[PDB]
């Protein structure tokens, strides 16, 4: 059938990462303290 | 661990932004899962069942077997 002969040739067709942000949250930064130099001072005035 | 909600559970991994599963299920086609043992489906379009060379099919049911065939039925075997 010569009606549906089809011919084709070349063409030019030619058509991740995780991150988020948040403000702050910092916990307790320089933990160490003491009440008894002080205590024994205005305990020993 | 229940959820509810009017649309449902959904889950996306933020590096592709593609919907990894969702339960609206009008919105997006549900898949076959891979390793899948067996499947319990109401109803099956089916094109053909076929064993594996080693075993044998067992069209086995508690309920009672009715095929029929429109055009016909050709049983083909050895010793039938
Ligand atoms: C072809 O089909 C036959 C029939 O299902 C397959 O034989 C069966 O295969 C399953 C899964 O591989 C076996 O189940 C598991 O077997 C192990 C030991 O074989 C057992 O310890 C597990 O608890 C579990 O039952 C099943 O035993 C086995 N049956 C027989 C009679 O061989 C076969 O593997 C299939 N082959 C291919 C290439 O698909
Ligand atoms: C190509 O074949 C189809 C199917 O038979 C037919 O409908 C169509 O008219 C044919 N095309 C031509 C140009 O004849």
């Amino acid at each position: 059938d010569w009606c549906n002969v089809s011919l084709v040739d070349t063409s030019v067709p030619e058509p991740g990462i995780l991150e988020h942000d948040p403000f702050f949250c910092p916990p307790t930064e320089a933990t160490a303290r003491d009440f008894l130099a002080d205590a024994l001072v205005t305990l020993l005035v | 661990t229940s959820i509810t909600s009017d649309i449902g559970m959904q889950f996306f991994d933020p590096r592709t932004q593609n919907i990894l599963f969702s339960t609206d299920y009008e919105t997006h086609e549900f898949h076959l899962p891979s390793g899948v043992k067996s499947l319990n489906v109401q109803k099956a379009s089916t094109e053909r069942i076929t064993s594996n060379a080693t075993s044998d099919l067992n069209i086995k049911v508690d309920g009672r077997a009715i095929v029929r065939g429109n055009e016909g039925v050709f049983i083909m075997g050895k010793t039938i």
